[PDB]
């Protein structure tokens, strides 16, 4: 239909593709045969890609071609609709640890916070709980979601190696969970403060920064129930079962 | 980090079949 | 100190506050909810479903809510559906919200959830006809080893939509296969063998309770069967033994009240074509006049249906005419059938026949035929949705006097309650009609704005000493505190305009105060409006124009036209008062 | 006043509730008396040079 | 007609803010008095009238309510004058008295009782998150030698 | 119209584009197709400068930079390309966030300041971004945020609870990094130090330092009176 | 032989190359010219991996590495690239050094912990033993394995220079072992307790991040 002939190349495009934005001067300049455009063929490649996909990626490494792409697109007034004037492209995760250290035993209570709402702290808590249940008893720790963007984890006085294991696992799962969302860990750092004047309490502020890169369900209450020695209710107390007479026959198989 | 030389070096032998 | 709130006051605060304030009030009175799941459930049952969902979401991050809370929330959703069904104004609970609540309960507790919660979820998905959701719940429960026949019938009711209604047919088939006798027993209980035209007279006399016929389980099963038979095509509706048996036994029955008979019969026969409908009706009348058989153009047809009713003439079988009213091709035809049809003559004033006629004309136009029906001087309790749609149509027609007179002479009597938008339209008509006259007093308009308004929610907050007690003797029967009516800003504007046109601006001041108190609905320029009405009451036109100037200078040029319109309204009102 | 302000929260905050963090209020004294019931820090003045 | 529909001014919430009860609305009253007359604003413990109480009486009688409570963004000492003390009061939402009327009646009551306190302004709050103390971000005092 | 054949490529362009500088050897060599002995690769930069008036040379390609400069100096175009605030965004930006945090048991208080190493960073836009993301998260009566000068933004919070203080700080840092990167940067590194105050026991100061390298992202980038007198005054 | 077309570049490769793993959804994506929506940069890595059973992801280009890994995992090829217990693509290593002293004898204990389980830590313990038996006697230090993915290393009486030797040697061996296992160090950062006043314990927290680049 429509023919474009740039310096080193020839392109064929639909009148509709060219007129995707008719009122714009870009489209108005070609009201419905060979058409001459002075722009560089590689600039036209990106412009046509945007017209065919509505997604424009300027060439970062070749700042020259980036500059002519911007110049031509601004002279043609299509850049404004290319970019108008979910999850954020960057995610900052903060961790604040309150630690108490006796002689050789250490306890940490840490609060984890995100920078945006979209992140599934429920899923993060579940991941941490599964990866910690098979390694250390729940009697020494807990992990539950406290806010739409915040979570909590605690331990009791426990050997230094055990506390290090618990915290390392928590951070490993935090990084894995936030990367599962399409975020790659760009940067991070850590800071340890002095202990309080009359107390052995220390504060450790640990920060991660991530940059955006792009079946059986288990019942689990948010706030857990601590388990004293003996059970206060029968083993099967949780389950509800319908009357045997009322039960019915399978509709599906397998 | 050791800037790997422009030559075939040991430990890189995993690459070759 | 001197004064102390009570649980009733706290509940009324919850009812008055917006949905967002649920979490803050929860946290402020956190001593009330943390360890007492009983009164947490009481609060969920006494507050609307939206605030209940907000409260549960808030408590999620603080406590460990048990399954009783989700049970109560689903029960409250079901009760809201029931109340909107009974009234006709509100909107059914979103199936998405119901399914989300059930899934949240599953994720927190899972197998510990009852199957009654599954029943509630299926019944909450039924109205929107979410057959995919019903099948998903069925698969989940049966995989978790909880599949049950009540769930099967509720899922059939949900799947009765004309998209995949064969699925509902298969569900009922399996349900019968397990319970070979329940469907036949329900049908024969709907029409017991013994009951005849002799028994129905005594049944309708009702000098003794005489509780016999459809047990409530049978009634629920029959409602599900009603939806399934209604949704099926008319070929299978007669091919299948169950559908034909249900239709034949429903058309000939008196164990059900006439209102229930109308509802179920109209729903079941909604899909039939006219000729097949007439054939089936005549066959059933013939077999009924012969005995009981156990099972498990327009003018002439109108005359023969009138004869079908008049050949037996039981005072009970009134709605035989309402069903044909619904099946009649057109609203003018319905009016013609009413005219020609004239105990049978006494059945005309029954609210059900008039409601059926209004419903039939509402779908098409319900403007002139409805006007004639209302002018026929039969003030009865018409359905709120139909009346609201009818007034909306007349307002669309841009004719004030007919709306004003129809309301003032038909609606305010019989205590028929309109919707919020219908009230707005009626008040606009009142305003324009009074302006043209420059006869409904501002006091009457104020009373109508509240008494005639019908919100979709229900009052549920019992008074403190009136709840069924767990100790002591209850002095007073449980009294429900009627939730205060809330005024829209649009309705408030019309009330202010009506008051200023009819004179006393103190009525507009009262309306503004009432709206602000009940819902904190404050107009963008309420200060200027209050000052304007203030100076108007005491005849200060120079001060009024100064206020107009200052309002234009402060708020903006556009927002001054509203105030200027109030000025011209006041000037018209007082000038007309002086001239008259 | 400053001692009380040191051990004071900012506004109304509640946080989560667990069976361990319970704070009973069976004090054994009248709730009508508020003298000495405030949370206070111990005044600590550091040394001069 | 589009001029019969006044523009309105559901509600969102921010985790901590001023919750005004359903039956009350928060008004702002700015007042003034001389410190050498009123024994200060209000005394915590007791062993010339308190400006807080006299203002409460004037506002209550003017509004036709049994009693109202007023909290000031500043609690000046005894002997400290105030040029504009901005405080807020939660009054019922059904009165609808114009600020001119309210101030006139309060002034009449104060003049009858011969307690020299002035009411600079009375006005409903556009944003009901206003708190006379916790929303005041700066306070300006002057000492005159 | 004009067809230019170069060592490895064929081009066609406009006579007005070629004659944008009529006084130059360009317009003298193109007086109303031709062949040049300049590399086709080096030719696109010159052609783009003529058509657009932008000649940003390639730093990575030192050679082609050298030949572009040589050809433009021989033909008298360098003096036109380079004739003798946001003047330019530096290749590396250092932003320093100094915040004094006071920490009681369940209470936390913050006084934070954000400073940039250079101008042109739309700190007012950052202020609006932070206000947007915080006025929905906690009441403005607790916290306050504005820009103190150019390159400087301030963020105060009166005594606030632990979790909400954590939320406020995490959100503010999220917005800081999002804004700085979105305007054309990428966080090369970040590091912090911590100090105790000389006066109060429960207060300490954190000094965060973020180093951003230019990354040239795909999306487009940009590239009250105090009182003084009481008595009446004339 | 088939042709694969990407954003702005073209490739061609043998049907056998593309079918090296037939069960893979990548293989079924080519049912006997083709068009793909992946960047040519991302496609070249996967094509080279198919050609030569080689994979060395760019740790210096995080965007490209993440795109390549996501593409291969979504195409069911990443498991064939990294056959297993599955090693994470990112691992965190925490090295906490607790410094104490009583009656003038100063000791310190290092604890190394890995985020994941797939690492063989007995090998790191072996390597550290081999590298420290030469530098010092075992009477003054001791390293063993507390449990899976955690190691302990005490030194009771060590001079300043010798402690400086021990710390650097342990860190050298840790980083070299982890990188040899098929990882590459991305970031490392540490912190200390200022605590000018006497403190019963001092803590040196070192954090390593290891990103998966090669295999073994």
């Amino acid at each position: 239909r429509a023919v474009i002939n740039a310096g080193g190349r020839r392109f064929e495009t639909l009148f509709s593709t060219l007129h995707r934005y008719p009122d714009t001067p870009f489209a108005q300049l070609f009201p419905l045969r060979e058409f001459f455009l002075d722009v560089t063929p590689h600039v036209f490649e990106y412009i046509l890609g945007f017209l065919r996909t509505n997604q424009l990626n300027l060439p970062a490494e070749n700042l020259q071609i980036r500059a002519e792409v911007v110049y031509s697109m601004n002279q043609w007034g299509l850049l404004e609709h290319a970019f108008p004037p979910k999850l954020p492209d960057v995610c900052v995760v903060q961790v604040c640890d309150h630690m108490q250290h006796d002689q050789g035993v250490k306890r940490h209570a840490l609060t984890i916070t995100y920078g945006a709402d979209g992140f599934q702290l429920r899923s993060l808590i579940r991941r941490v709980r599964r990866d910690l249940e098979r390694q250390l008893s729940s009697t020494y720790w807990q992990c539950y979601q406290t806010n739409e963007r915040a979570a909590f984890f605690v331990t009791t006085k426990v050997a230094n190696g055990t506390a290090d294991l618990l915290t390392t696992s928590v951070t490993q799962q935090l990084v894995e969970h936030t990367e599962s969302m399409g975020y790659s860990l760009a940067s991070s750092y850590v800071t340890l403060s002095p202990d309080v004047v009359h107390t052995s309490v220390r504060m450790l502020i640990h920060n991660f920064t991530f940059r955006r890169s792009r079946e059986t369900i288990e019942a689990e209450p948010n706030i857990p129930t601590m388990h004293v020695g003996p059970r206060r209710e029968p083993l099967n107390a949780a389950e509800s079962i319908p009357p045997r007479n009322e039960r019915a026959v399978n509709i599906w198989t397998v | 980090r050791r800037s790997r030389r422009v030559e075939v070096e040991p430990g890189d032998g995993i690459a070759l079949g | 100190a001197s004064s102390g709130y009570t649980f009733a006051d706290f509940l009324r605060r919850l009812e008055r506050s917006p949905d967002s304030h649920m979490a803050p009030l929860y946290h402020e009175h956190r001593e009330l909810f943390v360890r007492r799941h009983d009164m947490f459930a009481r609060v969920i049952s006494s507050v609307t479903w939206s605030k209940g969902v907000a409260l549960v979401a808030a408590a999620g991050y603080t406590q460990a809510v048990n399954v009783t809370i989700y049970r109560a929330l689903l029960a409250r959703m079901l009760l809201h559906n029931r109340h909107v069904r009974q009234c006709g104004a509100g909107s059914v609970v979103p199936w998405s919200a119901a399914l989300r609540t059930y899934s949240e309960a599953i994720a927190t507790h899972g197998n510990a959830v009852p199957t009654r919660m599954t029943l509630s979820a299926l019944r909450l998905c039924t109205p929107a006809r979410q057959w995919v959701a019903a099948i998903s719940l069925l698969m989940l429960s049966q995989a978790n080893d909880k599949l049950t026949l009540p769930m099967l019938i509720d899922a059939a009711g949900c799947c009765a939509t004309p998209a995949a209604w064969e699925k509902a047919m298969t569900l009922l088939g399996r349900f019968h296969a397990q319970s070979l006798q329940v469907l036949p027993d329900s049908i024969q209980s709907l029409r017991p063998v013994g009951t005849s035209a002799s028994t129905v007279d005594a049944a309708a006399h009702a000098l003794l309770p005489r509780s016999e016929g459809p047990t409530p389980e049978q009634k629920h099963i029959l409602t599900v069967i009603n939806k399934v038979v209604s949704a099926v095509p008319w070929q299978v509706a007669l091919s299948n033994e169950m559908c034909r048996s249900y239709l034949t036994h429903l058309v000939a029955s008196t164990t059900l009240r006439p209102t229930e008979k109308t509802a179920s019969l109209t729903t079941a026969v909604q899909q039939l074509p006219w000729e097949a409908f007439v054939t089936l009706m005549k066959t059933v009348t013939a077999t009924v006049q012969e005995g009981s058989q156990g099972v498990l153009l327009l003018s002439n047809s109108i005359i023969r249906e009138g004869v079908n009713l008049l050949q037996s003439e039981p005072e009970t079988a009134i709605p035989f005419i309402t069903t044909i009213l619904h099946k009649l091709p057109s609203a003018e035809a319905a009016a013609l059938f009413l005219s020609e049809a004239t105990v049978v003559a006494a059945a005309i004033r029954h609210p059900v026949v008039v409601g059926a006629l209004l419903k039939r004309c509402a779908d098409s136009n319900s403007w002139y035929l409805a006007a004639s029906i209302f002018k026929s001087t039969s003030p009865t309790a018409i359905p709120c949705d139909v009346a609201s749609d009818l007034v909306i149509q007349m307002r669309r027609a841009n004719q004030a006097p007919l709306v004003v007179d129809v309301l003032q002479k038909y609606i305010v009597p019989s205590r028929t309650k309109l919707t919020e938008e219908a009230i707005e339209a009626a008040l606009l008509c009142v305003l324009v009609h009074n302006r043209a006259l420059a006869g409904v007093h501002w006091i009457s308009a104020l009373s109508w704005a509240t008494d005639l308004l019908e919100e979709g929610v229900e009052s549920r907050i019992l008074q403190t000493g009136t709840t069924p007690s767990v100790g002591g003797v209850n002095h007073e029967d449980p009294t429900v505190l009627l939730r205060k009516k809330t005024l829209s800003p649009r309705i408030l504007s019309l009330l202010i305009y009506i008051c200023v046109n009819a004179g006393s601006p103190r009525g507009g001041l009262f309306a503004l105060g009432y709206a602000r108190t009940v819902s904190k609905t404050e107009l963008e320029l309420s200060e200027e409006i209050t000052a304007l009405l203030y100076c108007m009451m005491y005849d200060r036109p120079r001060e009024a124009e100064s206020i107009i100037q200052h309002a234009v200078k402060k708020h903006g040029e556009y927002k001054g036209k509203y105030l200027g319109r109030l000025l011209v309204a006041s000037q018209e009102a007082k000038g007309s008062a002086l001239r008259n | 006043a400053l001692r009380r302000a040191a051990m004071s929260p900012g506004g109304f905050s509640t946080g989560a509730v667990t069976e361990e963090n319970f704070q009973p209020k069976a004090t054994g004294e009248s709730h009508r008396v508020t003298r000495g019931k405030a949370p206070k820090v111990t005044m600590e003045k550091g040394p001069s040079n | 007609d589009a001029f019969l529909y006044f523009p309105p001014a559901n509600e969102l919430y921010v985790p901590g803010q001023q919750i005004i009860p359903p039956g009350l609305t928060r008004y702002r009253v700015d007042v003034q008095y001389q410190g050498n007359d009123f024994d200060g604003w209000w005394k915590s413990t007791t062993r010339r009238y308190h400006a807080r109480t006299v203002l409460e009486e004037a506002l209550a009688v003017a509004l036709d309510v049994n009693t109202v409570r007023v909290v000031a963004g500043v609690i000046p000492e005894v002997g400290v004058s105030v040029r504009r003390l901005c405080c807020h009061v939660d009054v019922p939402s059904h009165i609808e008295l114009q600020p001119r009327t309210v101030i006139q009646r309060a002034t009449m009551w104060m003049e009858k009782r011969q307690q020299p306190l002035a009411i600079l302004s009375y006005r409903r709050c556009k944003n009901q998150d206003f708190h006379a103390r916790h929303s005041g971000l700066r306070r300006v005092y002057v000492y005159r030698i």
